[PDB]
């Protein structure tokens, strides 16, 4: 069959919004506190994550229907899904080739180890790399990747949300476009949609596992002091 | 409060 | 005449404590977010100031009598006098030669202008340079400089302090050693003590003028978000 | 609260 204009105008919006919030050359990474290989990578990664939270917010604002939600629900979705969106968008810098996010020379190349000198057991980093590898293998078109992020950011099932029915609607519409698109434009994608949805579940686990780790980190002032105001807020529970 | 997030969402 | 052992043991302590908290080569300044010439210098200077607050705390802990105060009064003195101590210790990097703090090549050389791209009018930076120049000209022995910082940090007249009588005592003792020292060891210092005390007053003005500027900066989240957790705390009024 | 300052003053 074939897509309608409305859906297509959504694709344009997300693909463009993402382009506007993701630099494939990672040139701003030098404005961060330099990396260092008790949690020497923390200052750097705190800046990396904070930088990205700002970017995720830019992408969310341009997600159709999202800005017409109440500050509370927007904030609700942002707070709860942030870390997830960070994990998805990160995929574009990931590399099965060397199992790591490559955003520069030796400096901005993040190995599994680096995230350890940032306050995270190795046993938890494991499921991350598995996710990155799995996600990367789906070889998503940029239209599918940008959709998947919108869908995730619009999960009605987030602690803090109110109008869970309106969010439910927006996400359902985004889910249609993704299915409709994979059909009309993605060959051999008969079982991709299912796979993409599955990815969201994993994000949930990773999300929760991070919560627990970040919770400990934060309760320790000599470490939470390394974080940035924005991160402390988005991941804090002052809600 | 979420002072930062509010300002960022315009 | 000549100093007693007690006083002298105080000098040893302050001079050593300062040596332990002040790197004349400014090698850690590269762990800060790089400088950038709307307030592009803010991220850097926020890190510089935060770095220093940590150092001032290390110096304070080793100030005799100080750690035997209640957390509250220590914190009280730290919060209120912090910016002042930062201005004094900064003198060692200042340079009448080129009217600026030189802590490295072009990067870590702070001109009056740089503090402007950090949220501060030029009209307020003026009294700072006047202070730095005046202070620098007193050509203080390291023993006098380290004393002056202890005296300042122990000013009983600080909003928030409780046992203002015990702080009054400690500061009085430190004031003696300074006078006694300038007498026995500093030639032509017949009127230096008076000059050093005068410096404290100026610090008060500078202190207040900063409060007002930092207050505005902080109330704006797009700017306060640039600051560090420690700075937000020491200069915040959650007290 | 001053969580950070407390920890730093040991
Ligand atoms: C950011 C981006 C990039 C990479 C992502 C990474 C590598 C470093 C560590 C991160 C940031 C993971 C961390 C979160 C660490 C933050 C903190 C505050 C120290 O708890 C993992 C937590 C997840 C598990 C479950 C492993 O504990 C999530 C995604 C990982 C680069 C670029 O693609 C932009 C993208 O936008
Ligand atoms: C730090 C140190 C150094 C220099 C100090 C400087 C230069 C840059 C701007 C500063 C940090 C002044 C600023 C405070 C800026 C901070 C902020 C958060 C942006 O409001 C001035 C405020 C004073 C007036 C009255 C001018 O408004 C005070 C002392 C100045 C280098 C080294 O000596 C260690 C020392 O330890």
């Amino acid at each position: 069959h074939m897509l309608s204009d409305e859906q297509m105008q959504i694709i344009n919006s997300l693909v463009e919004a993402h382009h506007k919030t993701y630099d494939d050359s990672y040139s701003d990474f030098v404005r961060f506190r330099p990396p260092v290989r008790r949690l020497s990578m923390l200052p750097h990664l705190a800046d990396l994550v904070s930088y990205s939270i700002q970017k995720v917010i830019g992408f969310a604002k341009m997600i159709p229907g999202f800005r017409d939600l109440t500050a509370e629900d927007q904030i609700a979705l942002l707070k709860s899904s942030a870390i997830e969106i960070i994990m998805l968008r990160s995929n574009q810098s990931f590399s099965l080739e060397d199992m790591s996010w490559s955003c520069g020379g030796p400096d901005f190349k993040y190995c599994i180890n680096d995230v350890t000198k940032a306050g995270h057991t190795l046993e938890l980093l494991e499921p991350l790399v598995k996710f990155q590898v799995g996600l990367k293998k789906l070889k998503l078109h940029e239209e599918e990747h940008v959709l998947l992020m919108a869908i995730c950011l619009l999960s009605p099932d987030r602690p803090g949300v109110q109008d869970h029915v309106r969010i439910e609607a927006l996400q359902d519409r985004l889910c249609d476009v993704l299915q409709a698109y994979i059909r009309i434009q993605h060959p051999g994608g008969r079982l991709l949609y299912a796979k993409m949805i599955q990815k969201l579940a994993d994000l949930r686990s990773l999300n929760e596992e991070h919560s627990k780790q970040y919770r400990s980190l934060s309760f320790q002032p000599e470490h939470s002091m390394q974080l940035t105001p924005l991160v402390l807020e988005v991941f804090g529970s002052e809600v | 409060k979420h002072k930062i997030l509010h300002r960022l969402l315009q």
